[PDB]
């Protein structure tokens, strides 16, 4: 194009790439204090999860009621946190949905609420929004469990969907169950559970619904840290590795401008 | 026949499935002793202090405010405390001001959950009072 | 006399009334233990209540013990 | 049950009552970081 | 004369039965303080059971004073 | 006349099996203070349960007390 | 008549064995109001257990009642 | 005979013994219900030890019986 | 001769101390249940621990018991 | 003579009393083993609190037996 | 002769004082068992106390049976 246009376009992308630095340095700060803070969650989780992992417990095939949990964010660019999330949340819920279960969905954030909103229109129990703004607390886990419980759904069978943060460049996404006391109760392998009546029970399972809230919450806030670290890096590059090849153009066009003028210049003057 | 003990604050963390001698917590059914093959339970805390003794004779008490405690097969105790502070780290005259404060606003019943919940405040702030004293 | 007989048989079998508050104190103090062990921030209500129980099942052993001296005596 | 079930509560939120008592009667220097770690921000959507 | 002595005998052996009476008290304010422990916020009616238990047990002692009292002086 | 006083002590001898029925009373009226304590949102059958058991563990003290009256009485 | 009078003392005495009748029907439903206030759930079953003790308890002391009736008819 | 009038009324003293076994019979029975309520996936196991229990705490009481009927009859 | 029948009533009477022992094998075998269906994990010591009880308990049911027939052919 | 009969009748027939002080001893000892397995750090309190029990309910046996030699040597 | 009568009346009768011992005994050994249902590790302890229980519970129905023997000879 003209230079005009090549002038405009290498100040945008000069201007993405300073925006997308700053992004990428500023989500490594936000990781580096998620990772920090993370470190008790995952053994405040794994304490959490301890019951149920060596107290097995199987919800009876017979029971109608399932939810559907997601953790997600609402910031975007974080990568293919929310997409993978959502996708699934989506696979469970139309796996379970043929089994004739009367499927519910929550969303810990926006993306999932807009990504789900044609398909599973209706499903949805509630939704919360302003995630990971900040960090996400354990009075964030408990809002979350209550207006849960609060919810006209006494839910038989659920699971909650995040992503656990492996590495700085790796996480899966992970789904971990959560039971009813009215499972609870009936398991055979809780009958060793000495000194367990049907109240210290529903208070113990309500605890628990907030411990593993929390625990995908703060697992979520790091893994989406870092995905937005490696992101904002991946475009940084390719918006430097554009600017490569632009300068260049920049130059020739800058000078075959100028000897295109010479050339009509000495041509002028030969004429006249 | 040793103890897994795994303590934490949703923040920090005490014990990470660590070998301890004696645990012993409060309930909302009483107030019981873990050691190295206690009977499985499972609890939720109310407002005290939980003590732990290591191996050696040494006695670690922690204001815990409220959680569960789980007692397992293998004899591996979880306790998960939502808010546990080393007693150093708590005003005695704040937790007597505000156990009279709340005191005093139990006269005001506005209505079931909030007479409740001005109870259960000045349960824990008792609790509170108590452990310091 | 076949009287003065009775006087030592009946306030004798009288006595054996005494059984029950030696049974029922050990119970109270039983379970005073018990809740104080459940319970140990309740001390002094728990025996405020420990000794009501003590004093008023103890009060009827005494009845058993009046019964026999004023048989042996009346 | 309890004094507080029976007035309509759960025990997510006895334990948050229990934890603002321990957390409001802090010394004055470790309640800055009692405070911070503590505060909620999540907000709800009507469905 | 025999009579008198079977009588003495009679209220004897017939007040042996408070012990039993004296025993139910014990177990009713021993179940008072395991009860009151376990879930303090009850007081008023867990003591409201108290009294009616200690009450209509105490009963039955005082049958058996009255049954020893109607042999010796009815 | 030796028939009236082995009347006498027979009756005074019998009545003392109300001490069965005092102590059932107080461990049936214990055990309603417990289990009302240990689970308070059951009063009304954890109550008529214990009535029965009054009714059940005092049918054996009347009886006593009938067996009683008809020693003395023929 | 001696005959007449030790038979009756005898039974006089010998009907006091239903106390041990009292007190096991008492220790029942108490047990049977504690459990159910553990486990509601099951009260079906529970009051089966409790009435089945209950017969084996009311077993001994009709007996007893039945071996006072003979000796003193017999 | 005072021997004959005697014997009745120690009859009727040895057949209290039955007294405790009655209320021994009971709280075998109490326990076997509380554990029920605790456990009720042992429910045969714990009546197993409920039989055990109560014909001991019969067996050993049925013997005062043995001596009253002795007392009556065999001298 | 009053001997002759001191004898048999001083049995029948020394016979009477094995109703504790009976509510003693009662209590034992009552708490092993309870403790089995508490952690029946560990079943074997809770056995070996009510067959000592129980040994010691009919141990004070036999003494009088042997008094008893001592009394009675000695 | 029939006055020293019916004293050794009286003195062997008010040492029964012991045996409700025997059951209550028990009662509280065993209270004491429940409660330091559940609390076993309250040792000392425990047991100070059992040995209390114990004396004040021994105190009823101690009763019977100085009743039942005041009976016979005064 | 009727000393003799009465020894043996005596001795029988204060032979009764075991049940109390035989039923503590049941009850030390049952509490045992709870116990040690509940913390395993506190065995040595828990059975230092039961035997405690024990033998200081049997001291007064090895009382009562001193006293029976005593009457039945001196």
């Amino acid at each position: 194009a003209t230079l005009k246009d090549i002038t405009r376009r290498l100040k945008s992308i000069k201007n993405i790439q300073k925006i997308t630095k700053s992004m990428k340095m500023v989500a490594a700060a936000k990781y580096a204090r998620a990772e920090r803070e993370l470190k008790p969650a995952r053994v405040y989780g794994v304490g959490s999860l301890a019951l149920y992992e060596k107290a097995d417990i199987k919800t009876p095939e017979d029971k109608k009621k399932h939810l559907i949990i997601g953790v997600s964010s609402d910031r975007g660019l974080c990568g293919a946190i929310h997409s993978s999330v959502a996708k699934q949340m989506k696979s469970e819920a139309a796996n379970l949905a043929a089994a004739g279960k009367e499927v519910k969905i929550i969303g810990v954030g926006d993306k999932i609420r807009s990504i789900l909103h044609r398909t599973h229109s209706d499903q949805f129990l509630v939704t919360f929004k302003e995630v990971g703004r900040r960090p996400p607390t354990f009075g964030d886990a408990s809002v979350i469990a209550l207006e849960l419980l609060n919810s006209g759904y006494e839910f038989d069978e659920g699971s909650i969907i995040f992503n656990r943060f492996r590495s700085v460049i790796s996480y899966k996404t992970e789904e971990k169950p959560i039971f009813s006391l009215d499972t609870i109760s009936s398991a055979e392998s809780m009958s060793i559970y000495d000194d367990i009546d049907a109240d210290v029970l529903r208070n113990y399972q309500e605890y628990s619904l907030a411990n593993i809230i929390y625990y995908s919450l703060k697992e979520s806030t790091t893994s989406e840290q870092s995905a937005r670290m490696t992101a904002m890096d991946n475009a940084s590059k390719n918006a430097s590795e554009m600017i490569d090849k632009l300068t260049l153009t920049f130059n020739r066009t800058r000078q075959a401008v100028i000897t295109k003028e010479l050339i009509e210049i000495i041509s002028g003057a030969a004429a006249l | 026949g040793q103890m897994s003990f795994t303590f934490a604050s949703p923040t920090q963390v005490f014990f990470n499935s660590a070998n301890v001698r004696q645990v012993d917590v409060p309930t909302q059914t009483g107030a019981f002793g873990i050691l190295a093959a206690h009977v499985p339970t499972l609890q939720v805390l109310r407002p005290g202090l939980v003590v732990v003794h290591a191996e050696d004779g040494t006695t670690s008490k922690y204001f815990v405010s409220s959680g569960s405690v789980t007692v397992n097969a293998d004899s591996s105790v979880q306790l998960l405390a939502e808010e546990a502070v080393t007693l150093d780290m708590l005003d005695l005259g704040a937790a007597k001001a505000n156990l009279e404060k709340a005191q005093s606003e139990l006269l005001g019943a506005a209505d079931e959950a909030t007479r409740a919940e001005i109870q259960i405040r000045i349960e824990a702030n008792e609790a509170l009072v108590k452990a310091l004293e | 006399d076949i009287d003065t007989a009775a006087k030592f048989i009946g306030a004798g079998a009288a006595t054996v009334g005494v059984a029950g508050s030696g049974a029922g104190i050990g119970t109270v103090f039983g379970s005073l233990i018990i809740g104080y062990a459940r319970n140990p921030s309740l001390k002094q209500q728990l025996f405020s209540y420990a000794i009501l129980g003590f004093a008023l099942s103890e009060a009827m052993g005494l009845f058993c013990l009046m019964v026999a001296f004023l048989i042996l005596f009346a | 049950v309890a004094y507080w079930r029976q007035a309509g509560l759960s025990y997510i939120r006895y334990s948050q009552i229990c934890a603002k008592a321990v957390r409001d009667a802090l010394k004055t220097e470790f309640k800055a970081n009692a405070m911070k770690t503590s505060g909620s921000t999540i907000k709800i959507v009507k469905v």
